[PDB]
């Protein structure tokens, strides 16, 4: 069995030097070490910022939040046109509205006035950078695994879930293939089954989802899939009009 | 119903072709002699032998830039540095002890790689950076 | 009087049904798939209120814009109003001028 | 039927014989071109990387992990690692084999 | 429809000849030209008579 | 060599990073007042009564009565027009030379509005009234280049640093549509719109670009190897003989007036999907194009 010895594509700066993985398999259960893979320092062995993982993963939380808490103000609350006494003689307080947020069932003064948006758009590069800081800490802390693919010899999860307690991978596990399309049938049909042990396509890949599942799994095409998306964001110019116009080099 | 008459044509695709930007910064051709009239250098290859590193931008310039708060405070920042930054303080404090005559006020913020000085010192980190290969 | 004299009924979460699981999830649909789609089109909620932001005069005159038009008489009057209203209090009221 | 391996233990104990041995695995990958200071020699070959490290892993039942193989440049390196023993005991295992006195008593529930 | 064509083209389905204006289109266009852009020797007969007033 | 893998391998023997112990940065999130407490409630930051407490107080500028400082000024014309003015970015030949050096303009074709827009050497904002690049004489002594390079102002010394490497410069008028197209064409090509006519230059700007002293691209070109000779007299050095060299047929690519695009000529659509170029054979359309 050959080694799979997986080099990186993309130009490492000369004062660097490749951080490495091993190559794993899901093939049987003590199939790990089924090769050595570089990875681009830039990519797997960036400056660890959690100060920027917490920009990153804020972000997440709350862009795409709407808020749909309302309250009615005085002005809304039903009848209420009429002042409830005279202004002078009763002997009582004086009010102009029996729906004034003094009153009970009167309106709300300050309350909220949903639907309520929170977008907001770290500049892209903050966020690409998130995702390699997250990367990076993964590696640095012996929580990241590259497998050569995802097949498993069954579709059954009882099988993914042994042989993560074998590994010694953690509680959750988040699965990267390259493409949703051509994903194994195997890992589709064991994960599908799963709660903790989350399968999802390259594209997707976040912050949150990261920080949430313990252990990261990528296969190898993911890993090349990665390193040329972030690393793309720290050669590119400032563009002139949105990326998913025509360029000349991009994409690809 | 008639229609004005065209021809398609792929030969004069080609002037279309060189009206397209990149996205990619082009990497700065050879240049028989160095510095470039512009007065650019590319990075000293092999990289210096120093304990810290300053990467150049992705503009290939040095990444020295002033800095200025409430109309008056004048810093220069050193951005991109790799390795060690509290080598590189110190060679800043030894270049720069005899232009002021005392030592500079610095910030070393070590979790973004960045050394901050008290004073404008652009032109000379520039000049004093790039006498040492990076 | 004012506090319960039982404990109320005990909150059971799923930290890993499938919308926690999963949350997050292409939120770089972007800058991991060339671009085609922007992470502000993955929000769902009004049609006046995707990928946009502002403060409630600058809210209620947007929705006013964009579905004022298909609004019920009742709702669209309440929203002329408060309109005026927050119209006088942010431009003519407050500490700051 | 298919069986998963009985989980592994951490624990790890460097042989006496480790030197010994380990010279042996580098001749078996590197050859015997230069014996001499052969704890010099560069791991810069991914394929004699893996293959070393491969060889270590299987015969001594202790990996080197990701988090440090960019570290293992030289065989000095490698052979520094695996002279650092690891543990595996729990903190309840390691408090009560910690010559508690005889007024020190710990209890653990879960 | 003519921007259906500029991003698929000919899989749009757009007959390219609606691309360019129509006989009455095109009257529409060259009178706006002759109405508010003279020709070069208009701008400099009129810059020539301009001058000499001044002079 | 330090801090940098001091870090990482300082993370490998702390806990696992998690959504349960992130943080923001120390001095990025200012804490929120609240009008609650000794501090902060009671009368709140507000005062005592008059109007500020009451939130009444009268609008910005005036000054309680007093006929206000920004009314008893007279009216007078400085931003009177502004709208209509016409704005220059500039382009310095240090900036010329400094793009051309890295790599980002190529000085080996023709240089007009296209490639420096593509090279990032200049942002042109036609929206906000500007009509082209100003060729400004800055970095003139340091400037060895020889380019190609179409402008639509440019300084005398300007000129006399291009001509003085070789180079030719000519000064090219487009108004606010072209312009707008010249510098994003992808964006106009995504329009299915046939190419534009670059119009003429009104008639106040038709002597500048008839001119054979700013190189105009109206202007007579027999008249330019006097002009080009008398700048050389003027600042002391030597004409070079352009014809000569290798490079010629390039120094004398220029666009008709009529055209915004080297090679491309009005009324044709550009098919990017597929590639192509349809040009109309329709003798009006044809006509209407080429006039
Ligand atoms: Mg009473």
């Amino acid at each position: 069995p050959e080694p799979v010895l997986r080099k990186v594509e993309l130009p490492v700066p000369t004062h660097r030097r490749p951080v490495q993985a091993w190559v794993e398999s899901l093939r049987g259960f003590e199939q790990e070490r089924v090769g050595l893979a570089d990875l681009h320092p830039d990519v797997f062995a960036t400056a660890p910022r959690l100060d920027i993982l917490h920009q990153v993963a804020m972000w997440q939380k709350n862009f795409k939040r709407i808020s749909y808490a309302k309250t009615k103000t005085r002005a809304e609350v039903r009848g209420g046109g009429r002042k409830p006494w005279p202004q002078k003689g009763t002997g009582r307080a004086r009010h102009g509205s029996i729906r004034s947020p003094l009153w009970r069932g009167g309106g709300v003064a300050h309350g909220p006035r949903g639907p309520t948006s929170y977008y907001y758009m770290l500049p892209m590069k903050v966020r690409a950078l998130g995702l390699k800081v997250a990367l990076t800490v993964k590696l640095a802390q012996d929580d990241l695994h590259i497998m050569d693919s995802l097949e498993l010899p069954t579709g059954d999860p009882q099988y993914l879930t042994e042989l993560a307690h074998y590994r010694r991978w953690g509680d959750s596990v988040l699965l990267v293939d390259l493409t949703h399309e051509e994903m194994p049938q195997s890992i589709v049909e064991a994960t599908s089954r799963l709660k903790t042990f989350n399968l999802i396509p390259a594209v997707g890949l976040n912050v949150h989802s990261m920080l949430k599942h313990q252990t990261l799994v990528l296969t190898l095409p993911t890993v090349a899939f990665l390193e040329d998306k972030l690393l793309w964001q720290d050669s590119r110019y400032r563009p002139l009009y949105p990326f998913s116009l025509p360029y000349s080099d991009f994409p690809r | 119903p008639d229609y004005p008459r065209f021809v398609e044509s792929v030969d004069e695709y080609q002037f279309v072709e060189r009206l397209l930007p990149a996205t990619r910064i082009p990497d700065p051709p050879k240049h028989e002699h160095y510095p470039t009239p512009s007065g650019w250098q590319p990075p000293r290859d092999p990289p210096p032998n120093l304990p810290y590193f300053v990467r150049r931008s992705r503009m290939h310039n040095i990444p020295v830039y002033k800095d200025i708060t409430h109309g008056n405070r004048q810093m220069t920042v050193i951005r991109k540095v790799e390795g060690d930054i509290w080598a590189l303080q110190k060679d800043v404090e030894d270049f720069l002890s005899p232009l002021l005559g005392k030592t500079p006020v610095t910030q070393v913020n070590e979790v973004t790689g960045t050394l901050r000085i008290k004073g404008y010192f652009d032109q000379e980190l520039k000049a004093w950076l790039l006498e040492k290969g990076f | 009087i004012g506090i319960r004299l039982t404990l109320p009924p005990p909150k059971v979460v799923d930290r890993w049904n499938e919308k926690r699981a999963m949350f997050g999830v292409y939120d770089n649909i972007g800058i991991l798939g060339n671009f085609e789609k922007h992470p502000k089109e993955l929000i769902r909620g009004p049609i006046w209120l995707r990928g946009w932001k502002g403060n409630e005069l600058q809210r209620c005159i947007r929705k006013r814009k964009m579905v004022g038009s298909r609004m019920f008489a009742d709702d669209l009057h309440n929203l002329n109003k408060r309109i005026r209203y927050l119209y006088k209090h942010f431009n003519r009221h407050g500490k700051f001028r | 039927i298919l069986v998963c391996p009985p989980l592994r233990s951490r624990a790890y104990t460097p042989p006496e014989d480790l030197q010994s041995r380990l010279e042996s695995y580098v001749k078996e990958v590197f050859g015997s071109s230069l014996p001499s200071n052969w704890q010099d020699i560069s791991l810069e070959d991914s394929r004699l990387k893996f293959n070393l490290l491969a060889h270590l892993a299987d015969d001594l039942g202790h990996v080197v992990p990701n988090s440090r193989l960019h570290q293992m440049c030289r065989v000095r390196d490698v052979l520094d690692f695996y002279n650092v023993p690891i543990q595996d005991r729990s903190k309840f295992d390691e408090l009560s084999a910690s010559n508690l006195p005889p007024n020190l008593k710990i209890t653990w529930s879960y | 429809a003519a921007k259906q064509f500029a991003r698929y083209g000919a899989a749009s389905g757009v007959v390219p000849g609606s691309l360019w204006p129509s006989p009455e289109q095109l009257r529409e266009l060259e009178a706006e030209e002759r109405e508010w852009y003279p020709s070069l020797a208009t701008m400099q007969e009129s810059l020539r008579v301009k001058q000499l007033a001044e002079e | 060599q330090g801090g940098g893998a001091r870090a990482l391998d300082l993370l490998r023997g702390l806990p696992r990073v998690s959504l349960a112990n992130l943080k923001p940065n120390p001095g990025s999130k200012k804490p929120e007042r609240r009008p609650r407490g000794r501090r902060r409630g009671r009368k709140c930051g507000r005062g005592h009564k008059g109007e500020r407490q009451r939130g009444t107080r009268p609008r910005l500028g005036f000054e309680g009565g007093q006929t206000p400082f920004y009314i008893r000024i007279p009216k007078y014309g400085f931003n009177e027009g502004h709208s209509f003015r016409r704005q220059y970015k500039p382009l310095s030949l240090n900036r010329l030379q400094y793009l051309i050096d890295l790599g980002r303009v190529d000085p080996s074709q023709p240089i007009d509005l296209t490639q420096l827009v593509n090279g990032r050497g200049v942002t042109i904002q036609p929206l906000k009234r500007d009509y082209g690049v100003q060729l400004v004489e800055e970095g003139a002594d340091t400037f060895t280049a020889k380019v190609n390079i179409e402008v639509q102002l440019a300084s005398e010394l300007a000129i006399a640093a291009i001509e003085k490497n070789g180079g030719v410069v000519t000064t090219a008028f487009y108004d606010p549509r072209s312009l707008d197209i010249v510098c994003k064409p992808v964006p106009f090509f995504l329009r299915g719109q046939p190419i534009p006519k670059r119009m003429l230059p009104p008639e106040e700007l038709v002597p500048y670009y008839t001119d054979a002293k700013n190189r105009g691209y109206l202007a007579d070109p027999a008249k330019f190897p006097e002009a080009r000779l008398e700048l050389a007299r003027k600042y002391g050095y030597i004409l070079p003989d352009i014809t000569k060299d290798e490079l010629f047929k390039m120094l004398c690519t220029r666009k008709d007036p009529r055209q915004i695009f080297f090679g491309l000529a009005p009324g044709w659509v550009v098919n990017m999907a597929d590639k192509k170029i349809l040009k109309p054979t329709d003798e009006n359309l044809l006509k209407y194009y080429t006039s």
